[PDB]
RNA sequence: GAGACCGAUAGCGCACAAGUAGAGUGAUCGAAAGAUGAAAAGCACUUUGAAAAGAGGGUUAAAUAGCACGUGAAAUUGUUGAAAGGGAAGCGCUUGUGACCAGACUUGCGCCCGGCGGAUCAUCCGGUGUUCUCACCGGUGCACUCCGCCGGGCUCAGGCCAG
RNA sequence: GGGACCGAGGACCGCGCUCUGCAAGGAUGCUGGCGUAAUGGUCACCAGCGACCCGUCUUGAAACACGGACCAAGGAGUCAA
């Protein structure tokens, strides 16, 4: 039979969740896709630069023609914006998972974001509807490989 | 533990056999050959033999194979029982040596 | 009034009738030569009838029903022991179901045939199951399986498995379990340990 | 037999299909060189000995010329070639012996422990090798007399460019 | 020799389900067959390249109707008394244990069918083998 | 006191804050909204941090039952994996490739020889019930007969696809 | 003489013939292969051919007009005289 790819061990992992966050789902989905599969320190610098209006977030799926700056040359996408609240909610979620990893005894300088996922929260019932979101994310240490012994003949 | 040594003299004796010889087989007319061979690679000096050759072959019992492998010189006999074409139970039988009978049988459950 | 009894059973209702979607109907009466709801093998519609049954002591009996005692269902069937010799047992049916409908003579021999081969088939698979010693047992109940799936999840977190392996491996290097000049480690690493 | 028929399984009716002898084609004669087209000896030229029943043909190489032993083959899987060799001196009694159907036809510790192992290649029998030599002894001596037949029978048949089998005369 | 009786070869005239028209496009329409009733419906007038309709010409052979690939007809069984109804028909029918039968009652059915020589379709659902 | 009634878009508008909340100057109009668990045992304590939120840990048979709470469909959405594509593609017939899943006849009977044991064997004894000639027990034994079991020997029948 | 497709039925019964049995009221014989896979199913994709809007309602014509964003639940010949 087939066997699915098993989960990396929980003591090598670190989890963080955010539910019912009053933040736009289309913007947070585009912000989370920008930093998926990055280093932890790489992501915290990028999301802080988005806060300080330095580096822009490309818009790919939920893309609206708002800005066309030269900062999109590093992504290849001609549409860019600056999600501030989406960066702030994702920063506090990444810092939460960094604190969780240190409680579990993980190496702070070598987490990567292997899993980020944005869902939709229930709509806030007020003709105008808000679009909140759920966010969950998992950090793990980089895969460490050790050397093999030379095989012994007998 | 004095109660354990008297009840099971073979496991808790002075000196075990130096190089244990282990035989791994499957459930009867099993289909988990790749899973049992990897379990055979877990324990050093272990060989895998399928329980039944063909679908319409002789239906050897665990009691028989324990007698057959003890004659050849094996130390333990392992049977991996399958459910849903996946390993589900591990039966560990201790064949021992010389004159003492095949010792305790420990059945386990392989879940994940 | 055997035809009238058949009209009520067949068209309206019978308590022994099992209806399948496969095209054949089945009779649940224990006194039926063939478990089918046809006219020739109804114990109810046929005032004179024969069947073959097996006692749990292993004795095969021939049950004969006559019309002259049909008003008393307690004294209805007469039980007649059949021989273990197969060709002799077939002759008792021919002798005792004399002047009966050919269907009832035929289906009593076939029911005799099936019951004798089942006993041989019973003794063969009992001998094989006593040889293997394997027995079918129920699997784990849904609630117990839900319990061990939940408590294994908590045990896996509480184990902290790769931390415990590292903790125990570093314990043995400290305590000198690997011996002097180990093939386990790197000599510039042992000089750190002193 | 022993049992009464326990079901309504009807017997088959009496079929009207009598077995009659197979009539081979006129091109198949004892001594005809044949070209094998299928099997493990495909493309090899061999010499026919006897026409058996139901389209089977008893054929030898002989073994010292090409490598094909005493064997059976089906008529439709072979091609007959116009060259015919002499069988003077070949033992018809020995050929009639190797033409029998029985000739080419035929729980413990060791049974359990050889489950999954590839069986070893059993060698040739004494009678199989001896009967081969007895049949071929008068055969290749016949083959040497006709010029270039030895290299013909040791060779393998193949098709070149422009070789159209509907126009080739065999 | 424990198998089904001698049966003529099973020929299925069509192995594919008749699917309702436009059921692939609209999720509200289930795939269960409904005959089209519009007078300009291209399926109804039976133009080429469209879905065929069910018809009595697709009907299977009466000798092999309701027969499993092994040659048996399925028999739904709820307890041990139902298997014994198959004592005389162990070559024509096969025991299909109902889905709401418990674990223990299934083993009683499976033991009984082996003694009677009756094939079981689902003999490994809630059971396991212990040595 | 009842029912071949309805079962939370049903049944009275209202199973619950219901002529309530809300609208209109007013006469009047008038909703939505049931279900944790057997028991709150309704998450102590550690640690993030400004929150209707996490990570540990605990209660419980179960917390993927945590006062967003039985089950938890579809539309719709995100992540992971496979494949494809550039105004394509979608449906019908027919193969091919890859992935996953399943797993074919359920695989047996019959003779001969030796030993062992039970019987429906013995014109054996005793008892019980019966439809009054049929069944069932208890005790005897192996001259005959018949069944099993064990140990040898032999034969036959077996599902499907080719040629 | 060469080739293709097919083998329905299932004790005997009939008409016959080249009469120790036959080609005469429907296929048997021999040999081989088949369980770490014979043989199927589902999904995805490529390929050849075909077709490419449904219900209503008119027309010589639907290439007219009306309805259709999607999904769940509700929803229309009933009961009395
Ligand atoms: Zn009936």
């Amino acid at each position: 039979v087939r066997y699915a790819a098993t989960e990396i061990a929980p003591t090598k992992s670190a989890r963080a969740r955010g539910s019912y966050l009053r933040v736009s789902f289309k913007n947070t989905r585009e912000t989370a896709q920008a930093i998926n599969g990055w280093k932890l320190q790489r992501a915290l610098t990028f999301l802080q630069n988005v806060i300080d209006k330095k580096e822009a977030v490309p818009m790919r799926r939920y893309a609206g023609s708002t800005g066309r700056t030269a900062q999109g040359k590093q992504w290849g996408v001609s549409r860019a914006r600056w999600p501030v609240k989406s960066a702030q909610f994702l920063i506090g979620l990444l810092k939460n998972a960094e604190a969780n990893a240190d409680a579990k005894g993980l190496d702070t300088g070598n987490l990567i974001i292997k899993h980020i996922q944005v869902n939709q929260a229930p709509k806030q019932r007020r003709p105008y509807m808000s679009n909140p979101c759920h966010i969950e994310l998992i950090l793990t240490e980089a895969e460490e490989t050790v050397q093999k012994s030379e095989a012994v003949v007998r | 533990p004095d109660s354990l040594t008297s009840q099971f003299p073979n496991l808790f004796a002075d000196e075990p056999p130096p190089v244990p010889k282990i035989l791994v087989t499957t459930g009867i007319n099993g289909t988990i050959h790749k899973e049992a061979e990897e379990i055979a690679s877990i324990f050093p000096n272990a060989t895998y033999i399928r329980r039944t050759a063909h679908r319409y072959a002789y239906k050897y019992s665990v009691r028989e194979i324990a007698k057959f492998a003890k004659n050849r010189g094996y130390t333990a006999l392992l049977v991996v029982q399958e459910d849903q074409k996946r390993p589900s139970r591990l039966v560990v039988v201790h064949l021992n040596g010389e004159g003492v009978p095949p010792g305790p049988t420990l059945t386990y459950t392989i879940r994940n | 009034s055997d035809e009238i009894v058949w009209q009520i059973i067949n068209q309206q209702f019978c308590a022994f009738k099992l209806k399948t979607t496969k095209g054949q109907n089945f009779c649940r009466n224990e006194y039926s030569v063939s478990g089918l709801c046809n006219r020739q093998s109804c114990p109810l519609a046929n005032s004179r009838y024969a069947t073959v049954r097996q006692s749990p002591k292993g004795t095969i009996y021939l049950y004969i029903k006559t019309i002259e005692r049909s008003h008393m269902p307690s004294k209805w069937w007469e039980k007649i022991k059949l021989s273990q010799n197969y060709q002799k047992a077939l002759e008792q049916i021919d002798q005792r179901l004399q002047f009966f409908p050919k269907f009832l003579i035929h289906k009593c021999k076939q029911r005799l045939t099936r019951l004798v081969q089942v006993a041989i088939r019973m003794r063969r698979i009992a001998a094989e199951e006593a040889r293997l010693g394997e027995k079918l047992v129920p699997k784990m109940a849904p609630k117990i399986k839900k319990r061990e799936e939940a408590r294994e999840r908590k045990a896996l977190a509480a184990a902290k498995l790769e931390r415990t392996i590292e903790r125990e491996l570093l314990d043995r290097l400290r305590q000198g379990a690997y011996g002097d000049q180990p093939l386990n480690c790197n000599p510039q690493i042992w000089k750190k340990v002193l | 037999q022993k049992w009464y028929p326990a079901e309504d399984e009807a017997q088959p009716k009496k079929v009207r299909k009598a077995v009659r002898p197979w009539t081979p084609r006129k091109s198949l004669q004892p001594g005809t060189v044949l070209i094998l087209l299928a099997g493990r000896f495909r493309g090899k030229r061999v010499v026919l000995l006897k026409c058996l029943d139901q389209g089977v043909l008893l054929v030898t190489g002989p073994f010292k010329i090409n490598g094909v032993p005493l064997r059976r083959v089906n008529a439709r899987y072979v091609i007959a070639t116009s060259v015919k060799v002499d069988l003077t001196g070949v033992d018809q009694a020995k050929i009639d012996e190797v033409a029998q159907p029985k000739y080419f036809t035929a729980a413990s510790e060791e049974a359990f422990f050889k489950q999954g192992e590839k069986p070893q290649k059993k060698p040739v029998s004494s009678t199989r090798a001896a009967d081969q030599k007895a049949i071929d002894k008068a055969l290749i001596a016949n083959i040497k007399k006709v010029d270039m037949l030895a290299s013909y029978l040791a060779s393998s048949f193949s098709l070149r460019k422009g070789d159209k089998p509907h126009l080739m005369k065999f | 020799m424990v198998a089904a009786k001698k049966h003529v070869p099973i020929v299925k005239k069509r192995t594919k389900r008749f699917m309702r028209h436009q059921s692939d496009r609209f999720k509200c329409l289930d795939s269960a067959w409904r005959k089209p009733k519009g007078i300009d419906n291209r399926v109804r007038r039976r133009f080429k390249g469209n879905l065929a309709m069910p018809s009595i010409g697709y009907g299977s052979n009466k000798k092999t109707k309701h027969m499993m690939p092994s040659g048996h007809k399925a028999f739904l069984v709820h307890n041990v008394k139902d298997v014994e109804l198959l004592l005389m028909h162990n070559r024509t029918y096969a025991a299909e244990i109902a889905h709401n039968v418990s674990s223990r009652k299934r083993i009683d059915i499976i033991t009984r069918a082996k003694q009677l020589g009756v094939k079981v379709t689902n003999a490994k659902a809630k059971v396991t083998t212990e040595v």
